[PDB]
Parts: structure tokens; C-alpha cells; sequence
């Protein structure tokens, strides 16, 4: 953790950095019900959806995790 | 913080002078070598004056005889809040930087900004905090009352302080301290309540703090090069930082140093042996000493006249002449009886171990016959030799045990040259039968 | 306060308007016929018309060559760029060396940008967008002590003060020709809606909302290249990470070489830049390898190639990489053909006292006489190296026994605390075991 | 302009007749008339085409105008024939082979030719209407597009639409559409809407409005030499490997598919092929292993012809432990044509000075030039050729405009040539680092 | 027409059973390593033996190369031929023993047969017919999906799965475009538009491909060539990939890894598997080797090692040294720069040099394929000028005589153009003497 005192745009640009949205969306996926709400209840479009699901497959499922 | 064991100079405080720059018989933890620690005091005022820079100081010596032990000396005389970068000789042949580019590194990790700042802080100990949340979280109200030792108050919190105290879970009892700017809140601990441990602060709760941050130029170098963050700092893939970045932190130091905003401290290089450096390196550094952002670099050699590498010629002191032009040589002496009976007793007391005159005058022989570094070695190995039989002195024949089980130089060489047959020489011959 | 480091004596070359060089003038004692040479060199170099000129001036060592290139670097002045380097630096492990010594070559050559800031900072008063799900554009309005100021703006510069979390209330900073949007945060006057808040309160600002500026850009030509050359791509304004792969340096092709310098040439002609020639300054030219010798006879010969001056304190002594090439210099013969050769003759006496008083002055040392001829006797008898370095000590000495002054004394000490090659190495014949 | 006075920019082209014979001086040559007659044959080679894998050799004394010939060469080949000029010590990489880096270097010399038409639509947009269906799979685009002089209505796609969608233009734009190929690109914004958003941004630039013909047509000629194609077959985006260098040995099945596919286009009649020359200059540092790639590679048909350069003796060639003439080994001599060039004498000298003085806009009386003539005969050229342009300082800053003899005298009692600096070298040797690392420092004894 | 150094060379020459005639094929003499280069090209389509190795020796300027050569052009094209120089083996990306390994694989193919089942051609019409009976909380319940397709002299409507309109939407396939389906897998794709609807809209940017011929429905069988070492490097590459490894890798530099010997294993089983289904053909190849003197002792190694493989083609190498040392060593000295490990190991062709009037002969051809015309004393000064100095020198120095005898506006090389040319261009002893007799460091 890189700490600057007093400031707030560097805890911004820092939580920005470690928690860009666009690869944290990237790393991960929607929750069906969410997809549903986009498409049918509000009109979005498929096309139109931030790109989900470009994590990699582990080998099993105990290999997934350290605990 | 710092922990360390013991180390072979862990007993030195420093150099051992008085106000004229003279050394005392022993002070401490260094005794002997009057001329050598003495000079070394001079160039510590040469360090801490901090108007020259670019000095290279050479010293030479016989092994064993004073010369890491000046530089922990002069080290652990300089203080805190000075850049001191002790490397060897062998650490700048890398695989992912070239050696002029490691020689930069090093030589850039030796002068320091000194920048003041002030910053206020909320350091309290909290008596209640109070929530009111929603249904669907859209509002949120917060009470905090919260005290020091000679006040009490109470805050209204707005939406952001209240996500603040949820995350990072702040309960009644606990001693915290806020940053208002930065919203970065840090649990100290718990207060004194039986019902870990600190004590409630005291005065106002609102304090204004100046602190003093001493930041290297490398520092500044690898941040202020976008192509990599400040990890490279700690992973170490910097990786041929450009000279163009150098060139904008060098001008915009001094235009900081012009405005009075920072200042300029330097500090010392200390290269352990210098001698296995390559014949580019010593023309790196020939042209290297001569910048105003140059630190006053201390080298520490025992060759003597011996190749340089890189060349197939002999040169003194494995350095070549138009480096040692460049430098004042300051060289150390070998010791008397005395002064190793005395570096014994020191060491003696340091490792916690009790030692009987006869002992000390056992070691005192053996140490003037073969090696100081011997007899300091075996001082701590009688010591469990002593506490095998039950008891807490180390008289004579426990140190003659320690003197029968392990070998010195001398006498391997002996006995080797006895029973080589038995070894395998340079051409890898060996006779491992026993018969015929 | 100040900082001397075995230079800043030396002010420049010291020569009259006709070229011929003053005894003493610039910091500089003796030397008449390579200061003219250097002189005549800065003028070429002034003029602005030749490309690929090289220099290379020999002598022995602690005769004056780094201070005559430094002073050349003085009097061009800092506009005109000036790269100094090592033989040695030319090794490296990422990239080949003729990569690096192209590199440099590119490094010397300057462009010249004339350009304006004009910068808007104020308080948000009113923030409105307005579309025709797409904006069209946003009306901000400013405020300052001064007074205030409304603005349009297109939807790109307004995602980026989204992107800022930017509200009514905040003191933002907006760029006019770059665009560039910065918050400082919240103003004073909303300093107590609570009692404790995360926002940083800073005041109104004192001057003018607009402010317009007139600025004056430096840009080489190796940074116009390596701008294009990143292999990985463009890099965020702020980025306090770097990027998770590690980018190397690569040999960069001919043909972005020759679209830079088309770039380049169609901007000259509009009158927007102005190209300035330098100084490529390499110090211990013998450190090359025969392979970067023969590179800088083809690198010599291009249209763009900037000025060239080396140094080397070597005799008749083989070329690294090669056997049995014996050459003046350390310098093959082929390369000595494309040089003019400046000598370095050495000092007598009294310009040895005379540079021992002058360097005793600008370190802020007074000096009694007698111990002056002492040092001067100690600086023919071992180095005039050595007669210098031993000032300081001198000064601490002096000092320490509350003296302003340096005595004959105080130089006897620091003779005998500190030793010279000379008698180190008289110890290390006359020793035992290693010293 | 970006070039200034370089060591030979006076040499534009090779002086020689129509019947291949060399005038005296023309063209910026001065003699050297055996070795310009064949420079000419090997020209008139290269401007054949129909030969391929040809190995000459430029031999000669130092400073003598091998380089000087091969630029001649090289500024008669013409525009639009492509020449790579290396030197010996470029294809020692780290990340890449010799083999490969000398594969490089000899398909970056032989190109093909291509030809196409452009029909160019270019214009400021007024305004564009975007007409749904009701099913909305299909749509159609209103496009108002403008110049200074006609404007007119154009129908679009939908293509057309999801194009000018993304990299979205705003009803003032200055965009260009092909009509054949469908191209389309945002020039920047006008100058009339300059004064409109109070601050332009990061990604925006203004251009002029076009003026003249809305409609435009325009045959354009591309040289692409194989190597670009092989770097661009080679990865996703390729164009980032072309612009630095990080193709890192390319595999030889997409060399052979891209043999194969660019005989079928000639075969086909799309492009044709121009083979180059590829100049490697001091030849003598190469390794053995070059030498044997350099040997059977010069037997391919898409191989272009090599010039090679070298000035030394009989020396090692590098790699191995036994001499060589002119560090080449005897199998790569066997396999090629020498060219030798001879040393000058006086009035060649002394009009090479003359050209140099007049291409560097230097004045000189007729005593200096001799006095220059005289020095190049006793010491070499180059010497007298950067003594000309020191002297013209020297001039200059007596407030004299001419150089005169007193001038030259000056610049040679300043500036040493090889021989006087080796003389006080040898004369004064206790002074100096010599090969074992003594030097007397000291004045005094 | 490019002429470069070869190509007047079709072939050995020999006849059917039997020796090698005099002149034939564009050879001229060598009869005996022509004969023996026959019987190793018999042997090669023999398609039995495997890691066979033929070094054949002699000087410089003999016809090793273009004995290579004759070999590769006598066996055909569709037989793998992989030259090589022995300084190629250095990479510094991979060691030498992958490289020789991957040269190795490259020289062994595989030809394979597949029969296709397609449906391709314009769209008429593109109907998702609703179900009878559709469930609660959904849309537009799909029971299959009518498409028509119209070809060149061919029309017929489908009936589909209700899975491929899924693809049809995600492939954005409208009306009028010419669409592609193969049976067992389905997979819709867009091939382009027809030319038909190409000139409604003024501008556009997709292609207009035009209608195919043949009928919607036909069962093509397709036969593919590929290599060993194509396989593993499609093998060990990933496929097309969710995952951002994937997509990271594919835009960076396609950097060579180290192949396992798990995954050759794995493709020789599995080819070993299809070709005893009787699919797949093995062809065995050949892998030339010029100047195998540069390689060290450690490549020799590995390739007495590689030679005693199951699946290792038949390897062919040139020299032209003697008595010489091995690289990598410093007191060996071998026959060919070649230790004697590997030289037991292979069989050895012997060439010879040649006379005046194959040299004269030799000249004769080189001339009539570069489309030249020589009188015949200019020949027999030619092939003096070739005995003198070398057979190279004297086939070099042709186009310079053609190029000179064009400027005096004549088609016919005389005595004075190949003496302007003698003049002109110098030889490798010549040189030699001026620089032997000359101190200016020529
Ligand atoms: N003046 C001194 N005071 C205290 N200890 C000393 C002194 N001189 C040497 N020593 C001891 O002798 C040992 C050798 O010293 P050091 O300088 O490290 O060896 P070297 O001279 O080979 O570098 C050290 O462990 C140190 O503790
Ligand atoms: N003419 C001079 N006047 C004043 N100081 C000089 C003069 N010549 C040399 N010096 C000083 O002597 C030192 C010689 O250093 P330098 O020139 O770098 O050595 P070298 O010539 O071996 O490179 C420099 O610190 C410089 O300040
Ligand atoms: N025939 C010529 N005409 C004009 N200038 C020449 C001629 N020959 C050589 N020069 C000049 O001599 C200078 C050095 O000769 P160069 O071509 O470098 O010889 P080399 O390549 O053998 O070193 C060049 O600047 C060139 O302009
Ligand atoms: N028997 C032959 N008939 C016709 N031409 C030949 C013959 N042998 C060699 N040549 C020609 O000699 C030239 C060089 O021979 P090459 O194959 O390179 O020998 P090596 O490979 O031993 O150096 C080739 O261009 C080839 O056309």
C-alpha cells in the first residue's frame, strides 16, 4: 500500500487502479437475474454488455483455491 | 524493530573520539589504530559538513586488520536519516541490468531529499458511535462521541464516514486515529478496560503533525519513469532506467533546493571489495565522481599488487593508476599482543561469556600465532564445551578441547601436505584403497 | 549551501571577441592552443550547417580534456543539447550496442516548440448537460474571487469529469488545449454541511479564472522516437502501478526512423519548430570494441549525425576485441582518418600553484603562503590530483583548532594521515602478506 | 529541411554516358573511371531484373571512394527500387539469430509493385439521418456531406451505419469515403466550428475545410518488400513488429507460402516484382557462419544482389585462426566479381577539394586550394576535406570572407593529423597509459 | 523469367533402369554420383527405411548442391524437402537441439482425405416457426427454423434444429446474403452478399461474393497435406480461447518454447491410430544439410542419438573440407570436418572435378538458358578463362559480356566484350597478387 497524507485524489486514483472496473468486470461474470433485468426489463441490448467470463478454468474443482 | 543475533561487529557503537578529533585507547568498542580512525573521523566530517562532494577514499590493509569494522564504525557514527549503501564488489555482475547501469543505482541510492510536511490528525478514543440506516441503504446518520483525556465531543458523520467506520469495524473502548483529507482510519488498539492494550491519548483532538520524509534519488527515478510503478522498488525490475528521467530529476532538485522547499543530504557508498570489479566499471567510476550529485565513496581492498581484471597486467591494489589518482588511501596496521588480548576481552563480553584470566592468556598466544578471526572463533565453541561439564567459567583444557577438535589454516595445510595421496590434486588423481 | 565537486571553476573558455585566450580568464590557467581549437569548434557548432564533425583530444592524464569539454558544453550554453557518456555505457544486456550507441547519436539533435497554456480553475456553480441517451454538450460555470465565468463543453472532456467524480462545489483545474480535467476537492464554503467528512477543503482561488501562457518546448529526437516505439502501447496521464509484463527496449527499425524525420521536416517548414544541432561528449573513447568502431564510421556519415567529441589518455596500445592492432590512442586507424586530433600538454610550477590558489578559493579556504608553496611542491612531487583532494582535510584540520586559516602544519598532518599512490605502493612492495 | 552537409551529399548519381562510358568529371565523381564502368554494368543488372543472386566485391586502399561509388549507385537507381545499405557489425543481435538477421536484411531488399484506385469522397458532414424499420433489421442512412463548392445527399447501409457509429462523427466533421473499397476515416474538425466548444480535448484536430471537386479519383503504387509481409503474416497486429523491431525469428513455412502465394500473384497479373541491392559496407567483421549462410543463400531466385565492401589486407577472418585476403574466406570469393579502385594523384585531389569547398559554400583563394592539394598529397584527403571547413571559422572570424593561406596555416598548427600525433606520442611515452598500465604522473623525478 | 545460379537442372537425367547418359537433364559428366543419387532417390520412394544418411564430399565449384537439387526435383513436390545450412542450427531463442529436432519433424508428412457434406447459397427466406403448445414465462418458443437457399440452377427449402437460429443471430445473417452450413456440425457462416443486391445503397462496405455454381447439396471430398511438425506446433499452441492467457499470447511475440517429448508421443499414436484405419498416408522426406563442417561436436552428438529414431527421414549432407578440426574441439582431426561417431554411421559419394570440354559444355548451357548468344572462338576463350581460373568465375562473367555487347547495340557476345570484361571484373588470384604486391594497406 503506497500512502500519501493529505490527499484524496491519490486514495482515488489508487482505488481506481486496483479496482478498474473494466478488468474487474473482465475477471468475472453477471448474475443471471442481473442479465435478465438488462435485457428483457430495460432494454439493453446483448451487444451492448461490458465483456464477462475471461478468467481461466482451473483443472478441478480442489485446485480452484489455497484453503 | 531491527532484530539481529549477534554479528562479528555487532560491538561497535562507533569511532571512539573526542571533541578534537582524537582517538581514545579504547571507546566504543574499537580499540588500536589511532591514524586510521582518526582519518576516518575527518572524513566524517567531511560527510556531515556536506559541502564537497565526488570524494573517493581507498582503504588498504592486510586482511583482518580494522577495515570493516572502520566502515560499521563510521556507519554507526553517522546516525539515522543519512543514506549509507554498503555493497561488495561481486553484486553488480546482474543478468537483467548492465554494470554502469547497477553502478548508477548504487551510486543514485546515496543522496537523499529531506522534505518537511505537516498533516492534522483525529487520535481519540471513542465512546459511542451511534447508526441509523434505511431499508434500502439510500441514508445513512452517524453520532460519534469520542474523547482524549481532556476532552469529549460529539460529531455528526455524513454518508462516506459512515461506509469508513463500517469498513474497518470500529467498536466503543477502541483508540483510533482518522485522517480527515484522506479518510484513512487505523485502529491503535483498545484502551485501558478490563471490563491490544494502549494508553488513552491526551490533549486536544485535533493535533497538527510535521513530519520529515527522506526520499533517495532512485526513489524518485523509478517513479517518475511511467513505464513501471513503485513496486520495482521492492520486485527489483527496474530495468535500464533512461538518463533523459535523470536528467528532468536533476533539475527539477535543484529547482526545489532554489525554493527552499526540500534539501540536499548526502551520504556515504561503501564498496567491499573493490578489487573484483571489472576495468569498465573503473572507468564508469572515473567519470562518475565528478558530478555534483555524487556521494563520497569509501572502497575496501587487501589485495596487493595483484591483476586487474579485465586486463592481463599487475597493477597495485588490483585498481588501475587512474583511478588511484583519484582517491587518498588511508591504511590500516597489524596488531600487537595487547590490542588483541583487548579485542578478545570485548568480544568476550559481548557473546555473554565468562572467561578466566589463564584462558584469556591461552587465547592471547593462539591468536598472535595463527589469526585473530580464529581465536574469536573459538571463544563461543569452549563456551559450550564449558557447558557440557556443568559449569559456567571457561577455564584452560576447555579451551585446549576446542583447540584439539577444530583446525586452523596452518595445520590443514600441514596435513594435507602429509596425506595428499589421499586428496585429489589438480590433475584428479586419487587413491581412495587403502592396500597397495 | 554550495557544493564543489572537482568542477564549477570553470565558467567557459575565456576567449576575447578575435578567438585568442586569455593566461588567466573562465577558471582556466594556461592551455592557450586547446582552448582556441575548443573555441573554434563551439563556433562551428554555432554555425549550424555541418553534420557528423568529430574531435578527439589526447594527452595525459590530470592535463584538462573533461574540463575543455565542459566548458565547450558552457559556452554553447543549456538551449543547445549536450550528451555526456562513458565508453562503458555502451554494454548492455537488453539491447545490442550498436542500438545504444544510435540511440545516443539521436540524443544530440533538439527541436524547438513554441506553445500556450491557457488554464481554467474555479468553483463548479452549475453543472448542466443536455443531450441531441447521448450528450451533446455541458454548460459549466466557474467561480473565483475574481469573479466567475461559464463555459461550453464537448461530451469527451465531460466523461472525464464524470470519470473525476466532480459535483457541485469543487474546485476543478481544466486545461484548454489538452483537455486534461484535475480536481482539488471541495471549497470552504461547504466545509461545515457535517461535522466530519472524508472531503479535503481548500480555498477559493485568488486570481483571475482564465489565465493564458506563453511556453517554450525541448524535445530530442530520441524521444520523438521512443514516444512511437512502445511496444506494449500507450500509458494512462496517472498510473502509481506499472504494467503487469515488463517492456524492454527493442531495436527500433530504420523506417520509424525515417517517418519521425518526415514528420519533423513537413513541421520545420510551417514554421512551428525550430532544430537545433548538439554535442555527442564521449569520455574514454578506449573502452569501445572494434565492433562499435566500425559502426561509428557508418553512423559518422549520415545527414543527421550531430557533433562528436572524444577523449582518451592512452599511447600506442591494442584495440579491444583484436589481437595484435597497435594504434595511437586505443583507435584504430580507420576512425583516426574521419578525426582532427587536439593535443593536452602538461603544467609546470607555477600554473600548478595557480590552479591550487584558484580551487582554494572557490572552496572557501584561506591559505597562508608558505603552506601554498608546500602544497605546490607537494603537487609536482606526487599529482596535482593529490595536492587538490588534500584541501579539505587541510580546512578540517584547521578547524578543528579553531582556526580560519591553514598553517604548514596542518598540511604535515594531512600528509601524514593520508597517503598517495606512490608510497601505498612502496608499503605494498616492502609487506608481508597482502599489504 | 532535415539533412544537413553530410560526408559525401555532393555525389548525386554516376557520371557516365549513354554508351556506358564515364566522363571525367560529372555528377559529383571525380576519376575512377575502370570502376565506374562497372558500377554502371552492375547498374544496368539491376535495372534488367531478369538476373538474380550476384555477388561483386568493392576493393580498395582506405579513402578512396568505395562508399563514395556505392552512393553513387544508389542515388541512380532511381526512386521506388529498394536499396538497404548496412554495416558489418548490425547483424550481432540478442534476440535475434545472425542467420535470421541476415534473412532480414536480404528480403528487405526485393519488393513487389502494386496498383489501385482510389475514388475519394471527401467532405465536411452537415447533418445525418438515420431511418429504423420497424423490424429494425435493416436501415438506411441520410448522409449530407459538403464542400467549399457542391454538396449533395448519399445513400448508406447499414455497415455504413455501425461504421460512422463507432469513431462517431458530429455534424461537422471532415471525413473521406472510398467507394470501391468502402474506407472510412475522421480527418479532424473544420476551422468554421473552431470558435464552438471552448476547449477542444484530447482526441480531437482541426483541419482545413476541402475545397475543389467533392469527387475525386486517383491511381496510387505501393512498394511492399517481403519482409513486411512476412512481419505482418506473422502475428495478429504486425504493424507494431514492423515499427519496432520485435519479430523475433519468423518461421520459414510462412516464408515459403509467401513465396509460393506472391508467384501466383504474378502469375496472376496483380503485382509485380522489383528486385533491389542490399550494401553491406566494411564486410570484413562478419563470422564464418555468415559467411556459409551468405553462400548458399545467394542461390535463390528472390535473392537481389549484393555489394559487398572491405579495405582490408590479408587478414584472420573472424571465427577461425588462419588469414584470409580481404577477411573473406576462398569459398565466398570464388562466387563473386571484384571491383578495385586505385589511389589518386594530385589534380584528383585537388578537384575532390574543390567540389567539397564548393558544396560546403566555402570560398577559396587559388594559393589555399594548393596549399590543400599539397597537404592531401602528403597526408590523406578527409584531413584537407575538415581542414577546408575549420579554416572557413577560422576566415570568418577575422571578419574576412574568403579563406586565404594564413587561415589554412592556422587550422594546421591547431588540429594534428595522424602522423605528428603518433611523432609526440613516441616522443613523449613516459606520459601515458601505455599497454601495460604505467604512467609518470608526476613532473618531477 | 529470373535465372538464379541453377534451374537449368530438371532432374538426374538417368534412364529407367539403368545408368546415367552423358548429357541429359542439364547435367554434364558425373555419372557415378548421379547414378548413386538415383539409387537413394529409389530407395526414398521405396518409403521403408528410416534415418538413412548420405554425406557426399568433393571441392568446391563439383555440383553437390545441385546434385541436392536434382534429388528434390527428381522425387516431385509432393515429397517434403527441407534445406538447411549448418550455421542455421544457432538460434537464441531455443537450444540447437529443438531446432533440429523441429527440422527433423518438418521433413515427414502426412496426406489426408475427408468428405464434406455442405449446404451453401443465397438466402430465400429465414422462418422460426413457433411451437403449438409454448411455455409460460418465455418468448417466441422456437420448433425448428425454415430456411430456403438458391444457387446457380438449384433452389430447396429446408427444415432446421431450433439451436442454429442462435447462430444465425449471433452471425448476423439477414436476407440475400449467401450463407454456408456444414451437416453434422451445423455452423452457419457468412461467406458475403450476393451481387444481386449490390447497387441499392451508394455506399457500403461489405463484399459482394457472387452466386456459387453447382447444386445447394454436394459431397466434396477434399485431400489435405500436412507435416509432422505442423501438427505439434497446432497441438502445443492453445485453440480459441475464452481465457485472457489467450488472447494476451496471440497479440505478443510468438516466442519458440521447448516441444515435450509427451506430446510427440501422443501425435504419433494418434497418427499411428488413423493411418491404421486406412485414412492417412505416411511420406517419409528428405532433409539437406550444406556445410555441416559448422557444426560443434554437441549437434554431432544429438544427432547420433537422433538417427536411431522409429520415425527419422533420411538425412543428406554436403562438405567440402579435408583433414580438419571439429568445432567444439581442439586437437580431434577428422575427414569433412565430421567426427568418426557420425561417420560410421552414414555413406559417403564421392565427386569429381571436371575437363575443358565440360567446362565448355557447362558454359554452353548456362549461356542458352540465360537467353544469350556466344560466338565460338569467345567459347573456347570462355572455357580457357574457366580453366585458368575457375568454373564460377567464367559462368559469372556472361552478363557483364551480354550487358556490354547490348551497348555497342549488337546481340552477340565477341572476343573484345569477354576481354572488356576480363579487364573490367577481376578473379580471386589476380586480387590476391595486388594485394600481395602492394603496402597501403590494400
Ligand atoms: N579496532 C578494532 N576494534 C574492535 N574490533 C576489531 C578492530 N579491528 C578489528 N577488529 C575485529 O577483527 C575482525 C576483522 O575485522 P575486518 O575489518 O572485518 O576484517 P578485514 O580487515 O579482513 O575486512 C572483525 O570481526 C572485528 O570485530
Ligand atoms: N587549465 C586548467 N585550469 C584550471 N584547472 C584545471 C586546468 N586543467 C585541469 N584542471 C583541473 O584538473 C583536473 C583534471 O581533471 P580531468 O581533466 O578530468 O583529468 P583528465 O584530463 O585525465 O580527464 C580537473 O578537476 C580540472 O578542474
Ligand atoms: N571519385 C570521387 N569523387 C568525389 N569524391 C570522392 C571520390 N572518391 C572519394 N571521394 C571522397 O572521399 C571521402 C572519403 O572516401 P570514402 O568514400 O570514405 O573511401 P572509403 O570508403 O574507401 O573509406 C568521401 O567523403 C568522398 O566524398
Ligand atoms: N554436372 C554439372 N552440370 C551442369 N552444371 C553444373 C554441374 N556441376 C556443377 N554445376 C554448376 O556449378 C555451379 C556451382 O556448383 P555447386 O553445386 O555450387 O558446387 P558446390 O555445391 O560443391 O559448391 C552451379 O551453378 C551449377 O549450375
Amino acid at each position: 500500500t503506497i500512502e500519501v497524507l493529505g490527499s484524496s485524489h491519490v486514495t482515488n486514483s489508487i482505488n481506481n487502479e486496483l479496482f478498474d472496473p473494466l478488468i474487474s468486470q473482465a475477471l468475472s461474470d453477471i448474475p443471471a437475474i442481473t442479465q435478465y433485468n438488462m435485457h428483457v426489463k430495460k432494454g439493453i441490448p446483448v451487444e451492448d454488455f461490458p465483456k464477462t467470463g475471461l478468467f481461466p478454468e482451473p483443472l478441478n474443482k480442489n485446485f480452484s483455491s489455497n484453503i | 524493530k531491527s532484530l539481529s543475533l549477534i554479528a562479528a561487529h555487532s560491538h561497535i557503537t562507533g569511532l571512539g573520539l573526542d571533541e578534537n578529533l582524537q582517538p581514545r585507547p579504547t571507546s566504543e568498542g574499537m580499540v588500536g589504530q589511532l591514524q586510521a580512525r582518526r582519518a576516518a573521523g575527518v572524513i566524517l566530517k567531511m560527510v556531515q559538513n556536506g559541502t564537497i562532494a565526488g570524494r573517493a577514499v581507498l582503504v588498504a590493509g592486510p586482511p583482518s586488520t580494522g577495515k570493516t569494522a572502520l566502515a560499521m564504525g563510521v556507519s554507526q557514527s553517522l546516525g539515522k536519516d543519512v543514506p549509507f549503501t554498503a555493497i561488495a564488489g561481486s553484486e553488480i555482475f546482474s543478468l537483467e541490468l548492465s554494470k554502469t547501469e547497477a553502478l548508477t543505482q548504487a551510486f543514485r541510492k546515496s543522496i537523499g531529499i529531506k522534505i518537511k510536511e505537516e498533516t492534522e490528525l483525529i487520535e481519540g478514543e471513542v465512546v459511542e458511535i451511534q447508526i441509523d440506516r434505511s431499508i434500502t441503504g439510500g441514508h445513512k446518520q452517524g453520532k460519534l462521541t469520542i474523547k482524549t483525556t481532556d476532552m469529549e465531543t460529539i460529531y455528526e458523520l455524513g454518508n462516506k464516514m459512515i461506509d469508513g467506520l463500517t469498513k474497518e469495524k470500529v467498536l466503543a473502548g477502541d483508540v483510533i486515529s482518522i485522517d480527515k483529507a484522506s479518510g484513512k482510519i487505523t485502529k491503535l488498539g483498545r484502551s485501558f478496560a478490563r471490563s491490544r492494550f494502549v494508553q488513552c491519548p491526551e490533549g486536544e483532538l485535533q493535533k497538527r503533525k510535521t513530519v520529515v520524509h527522506t526520499v533517495s534519488l532512485h526513489e524518485i527515478d523509478v517513479i517518475n519513469s511511467r513505464t513501471q510503478g513503485f513496486l520495482a522498488l521492492f520486485t527489483g525490475d527496474t530495468g535500464e532506467i533512461r538518463s533523459e528521467v535523470r536528467d528532468q530529476i536533476n533539475t527539477k532538485v535543484a529547482e526545489w533546493k532554489e525554493e527552499g522547499k526540500a534539501e540536499i543530504v548526502p551520504g556515504v557508498l561503501f564498496i567491499d571489495e573493490v578489487h573484483m570489479l571489472d576495468i569498465e566499471c573503473f572507468s564508469f567510476i572515473n567519470r562518475a565522481l565528478e558530478d555534483e550529485f555524487a556521494p563520497i565513496v569509501m572502497m575496501a581492498t587487501n589485495r596487493g599488487v595483484s591483476k586487474t581484471r579485465g586486463t592481463n597486467y599487475k597493477s597495485p591494489h588490483g585498481l588501475p593508476l587512474d583511478l588511484l589518482d583519484r582517491s587518498i588511501i588511508i591504511t590500516t596496521k597489524s596488531y600487537n599482543e595487547q590490542e588483541i588480548k583487548t579485542i578478545l576481552s570485548i568480544r568476550a563480553q559481548e557473546e555473554e561469556v565468562e572467561l578466566s584470566s589463564d584462558a584469556l592468556d591461552l587465547l592471547t598466544k593462539t591468536g598472535v600465532e595463527t589469526s585473530l578471526r580464529y581465536s574469536s572463533n573459538l571463544i563461543s565453541v569452549a563456551q559450550q564445551i564449558a557447558m557440557k561439564r556443568k559449569n559456567n567459567t571457561v577455564e584452560v583444557e576447555d579451551v585446549k578441547r576446542a583447540y584439539l577438535l577444530f583446525l586452523d589454516s596452518a595445520r590443514s595445510v600441514k596435513y594435507v601436505q602429509e596425506n595428499e595421496s589421499q586428496y585429489i590434486d589438480d590433475q584428479g588423481n586419487v587413491q581412495i584403497s587403502i592396500a597397495k | 549551501v554550495t557544493r564543489t565537486a572537482a568542477h564549477t571553476h570553470i565558467k567557459g573558455l575565456g576567449l576575447d571577441e578575435s578567438g585568442v585566450a586569455k593566461r588567466v580568464e573562465g577558471g582556466f590557467v594556461g592551455q592557450i592552443e586547446a582552448r582556441e581549437a575548443c573555441g573554434v569548434i563551439v563556433d562551428l557548432i554555432k554555425a549550424k550547417k555541418m553534420s557528423g564533425r568529430a574531435i578527439l583530444l589526447a594527452g595525459g592524464p590530470s592535463t584538462g580534456k573533461t574540463a575543455l569539454a565542459l566548458a565547450i558544453s558552457q559556452e554553447l550554453g543549456p538551449k543547445v543539447p549536450f550528451c555526456p557518456l562513458v565508453g562503458s555505457e555502451l554494454y548492455s544486456v537488453e539491447v545490442k550496442k550498436t542500438e545504444t550507441l544510435m540511440e545516443n547519436f539521436r540524443r544530440a539533435i533538439g527541436l524547438r516548440i513554441k506553445e500556450t497554456k491557457e488554464v481554467y480553475e474555479g468553483e463548479v456553480t452549475e453543472l448542466t448537460p443536455e443531450d441531441a441517451k447521448t450528450i451533446s454538450h455541458v454548460i459549466v460555470g466557474l467561480k473565483s474571487a475574481k469573479g466567475t465565468k461559464t463555459l461550453r463543453l464537448d461530451p469527451t472532456i465531460y466523461e472525464s469529469i464524470q470519470r473525476e467524480k466532480v459535483s457541485i462545489g469543487d474546485v476543478i483545474y481544466i486545461e484548454a488545449n489538452t483537455g486534461a480535467v484535475k480536481r482539488v476537492g471541495r471549497s470552504d464554503a461547504y466545509a461545515t454541511e457535517f461535522d466530519l467528512e472524508t472531503e479535503e477543503y481548500v480555498p477559493l482561488p485568488k486570481g483571475e479564472v482564465h489565465k493564458k501562457k506563453e511556453i517554450v518546448q525541448d524535445v530530442t529526437l530520441h524521444d520523438l522516437d521512443v514516444a512511437n516505439a512502445r511496444p506494449q502501447g500507450g500509458q494512462d496521464v496517472i498510473s502509481m502501478m506499472g504494467q503487469l509484463l515488463k517492456p524492454k527496449k527493442t531495436e527500433i527499425t530504420e523506417k520509424l526512423r525515417q517517418e519521425v524525420n518526415k514528420v519533423v521536416a513537413k513541421y520545420i517548414d510551417q514554421g512551428v519548430a525550430e532544430l537545433i544541432p548538439g554535442v555527442l561528449f564521449i569520455d574514454e573513447v578506449n573502452m569501445l570494441d572494434i565492433e562499435i568502431f566500425t559502426y561509428l564510421n557508418k553512423a559518422l556519415e549520415s545527414n543527421i549525425a550531430p557533433v562528436v567529441v572524444l577523449a582518451s589518455n592512452r599511447g600506442m596500445t591494442t584495440v579491444r576485441g583484436t589481437e595484435d592492432v597497435i594504434s595511437p590512442h586505443g583507435v584504430p586507424p580507420d576512425l583516426i582518418d574521419r578525426l582532427l586530433i587536439v593535443r593536452t600538454l602538461p603544467y609546470d610550477k607555477d600554473e600548478i600553484r595557480t590552479i591550487i590558489e584558484r580551487r582554494a578559493t572557490v572552496e572557501r579556504l584561506q591559505v597562508e603562503s608558505s603552506a601554498l608553496d608546500l602544497l605546490a611542491t607537494m603537487g609536482t612531487e606526487t599529482s596535482l590530483r593529490y595536492a587538490l583532494q588534500l584541501l579539505a582535510p587541510c580546512g578540517i584540520l584547521a578547524q578543528t583548532s579553531n582556526r580560519k586559516e591553514i598553517v604548514v602544519n596542518d598540511v604535515n598532518e594531512a600528509k601524514l594521515l593520508f597517503l598517495d599512490a606512490k608510497r601505498s605502493t612502496k608499503i605494498l612492495e616492502t609487506s608481508a602478506n597482502y599489504l
